[PDB]
Order: structure tokens, then sequence, then C-alpha cells
């Protein structure tokens, strides 16, 4: 469950930073 | 007449062998067989964060 949360956080930062 | 012929009784030794828990099963049991699918995930973090760093 930790690795999934890390993956989700990284995806969100990717989105923020594409913007 | 008589003499000796067969004697002893109180005297013997034994070794002892041993089996093992079954659950043991194949080495792949938690944090062993899951490392196959956990690696694809970790390769996903590597990639998605490769997108991040680029």
């Amino acid at each position: 469950s930790r690795t999934a949360e890390l993956q989700a956080e990284i995806d969100d930062t990717v989105g923020i930073m594409r913007d | 007449e008589v003499e000796a012929a067969i004697s002893d009784v109180g005297g013997q030794q034994i070794f002892s062998q041993a089996l093992l828990n079954a659950n043991r099963r194949g080495e792949a049991k938690t944090a062993l067989a899951e490392v196959q699918a956990r690696h694809q995930e970790l390769l996903k973090l590597e990639k998605s964060m490769a997108e991040l760093t680029q």
C-alpha cells in the first residue's frame, strides 16, 4: 500500500509540473 | 555343565531425525513470489519519475 501511495504522489507531481 | 549365553537388556541409544513446517512450502512465500509484480511497479516509479526529472 506504501508503494502505491508513492506512485500516486509521483503521478500527481508529474501532472503539477507538466502544468 | 553351564556358563554364559546371551545377556544385557538395560543398554541402548537412539539418534533422532527431523521434518519441517509445511507452510514453509516453496521459498516463494510473502516477500519472495510478490517481488515479481513488485518489480514491475518499481519499474513504473522509475519511469514515471523519469518523466518527472525530464
